[PDB]
């Protein structure tokens, strides 16, 4: 059922990057292993996931526009997804300006 | 035959290929045999020696 | 396909404004983008206007707030204004200088217009295999949230 | 099938008793029966003297 | 089967009485009956003199 | 359906009264064409709603 209904995604697993400043606790902004995010990612894994309610969530602010959109995902069996794990959907292209 | 099914196509759902005319010819030759047995007749010309 | 076409009247110290909203379902295989604009030429909406008329507005013409498609009623303190005494060009209203110290009141019609405010379902998907040589990915209809073009008003595309 | 606010329901002519082309085959069998009655009137009954 | 509001549902041609291929077998039996009638007209009735 | 289910009403159409003060923008409270409302009304129309 999940393999029929889900879209193909690339899953890559989060971990904290060891570039965090030993005093301030913040990421190094020049780190190549993580591009200023505190979180590094393991090599991608192919999986299928079913996704719903794919909202864009436009915001218009004094700083400029931002997207805060949200979606609901149902995983495959026997998986332990972890916080800030990242998905990309290579089939689906979004317009931006 | 296809004229009597105007607006239909017979098509393999796994490949989209239409059914080959060889099957139509095979079925026609057997349908002629059936017609030649439902009625006690010889339809297609042939030389008979009795 | 469009639903829930609300006017959304607001009454403010600055004046009235429309903030109405609607829900739109697109055709297949389209990627609508933020602040894309729609007009519905079949559908005409009623609006009202009033202007004080002065020598400048006589010489230069009143720039109308709405994109007037047509006038349904026009009047002044002296009564109805006849069609030989007014003209609209380029969404400017020109009046006979007879009315150099009058106020004119109008009822108008204009085409319905929307801008894409947010996208409630920006992706829906299907792999289709039945009767295909190989699986084909298809993008199903998007759901749009549409907001009415009251604040900044632009001409129709033609 | 119901997915993300799109819903489809289909009832087919297939059923646990009848195949999808049952109706057409039944009508064709009626036509065949009429044709065969006519043709078995055109050709006669077989007979032999013992 | 339903998971997280995605719903998938099947009624199949199987049933407590009829098997999945019931209709096709019934049609094949009709065709067999016609063919056998024709062929049992081609070959004769068996007879013997006591 | 609407003619069966609706009640008979008199509909009259709004427009801004031309009595508005050309400076302050507010209605004249003594205006006979509109009784202190800023909105004048066209002659009534019979409809069902
Ligand atoms: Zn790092
Ligand atoms: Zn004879
Ligand atoms: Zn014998
Ligand atoms: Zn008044």
């Amino acid at each position: 059922f999940i393999n029929d209904r889900g879209i193909k995604v690339l899953w890559e697993e989060a971990y904290f990057c060891p570039c965090l400043n030993p005093d301030t606790g913040h990421p190094r902004v020049d780190c190549p292993r993580c591009h200023g995010k505190g979180i590094a990612y393991l090599p991608p894994k192919e999986t299928i996931m079913a996704i719903q309610s794919q909202e864009k969530g436009t915001n218009q602010l004094d700083i400029g526009i931002l997207d805060t959109g949200t979606a609901i995902g149902t995983t495959q069996l026997e998986k332990r997804i972890s916080y800030r794990d990242r998905f990309t959907v290579p089939e689906v292209l979004m317009p931006q300006q | 035959v296809k004229a009597y099914m105007f607006g239909i196509v017979v098509q393999n759902p796994d490949t989209g290929q239409p059914m080959g005319d060889e099957f139509y010819n095979h079925i026609l030759e057997r349908a002629v045999g059936k017609a030649e047995r439902a009625l006690d007749i010889s339809i297609l010309p042939d030389t008979q020696h009795e | 396909a469009i639903q829930s076409q609300e006017k959304g009247t607001n009454q403010l110290d600055i004046g009235i404004l429309d903030t109405g909203t609607a829900i739109g379902t697109t055709q297949l295989e389209k990627r609508i983008s933020y602040r894309d604009r729609f007009t519905v030429p079949e559908v005409l909406m009623p609006q009202q206007m009033i202007y004080f008329v002065n020598k400048d507005r006589i010489k230069k013409g009143i720039p109308l707030y709405y994109d007037v498609k047509e006038i349904t009623y026009i009047a002044t303190q002296d009564g109805t204004v006849y069609e030989e005494d007014y003209e609209i060009k380029n969404n400017r209203l020109y009046l006979n200088e007879k009315y150099e110290n009058h106020t004119v009141t109008l009822k108008i019609l204009m085409t319905l217009r929307y801008v894409v405010s947010d996208i409630l379902k920006e992706s829906r998907y299907q792999y289709t295999k039945f009767n295909q040589p190989k699986s084909k990915f298809e993008n199903l209809p998007q759901k749009l949230l549409l907001k009415r073009e009251d604040v900044i008003v632009l001409q129709d595309p033609y | 099938l119901e997915v993300d606010g799109i819903t489809e329901t289909i009832g087919t002519t297939q059923s646990a008793m009848y195949g999808g082309a049952s109706a057409q085959i039944l009508q064709i069998n009626e036509d065949i029966k009429e044709l065969l009655d006519g043709l078995r009137a055109y050709f006669g009954y077989n007979m032999i003297g013992l």
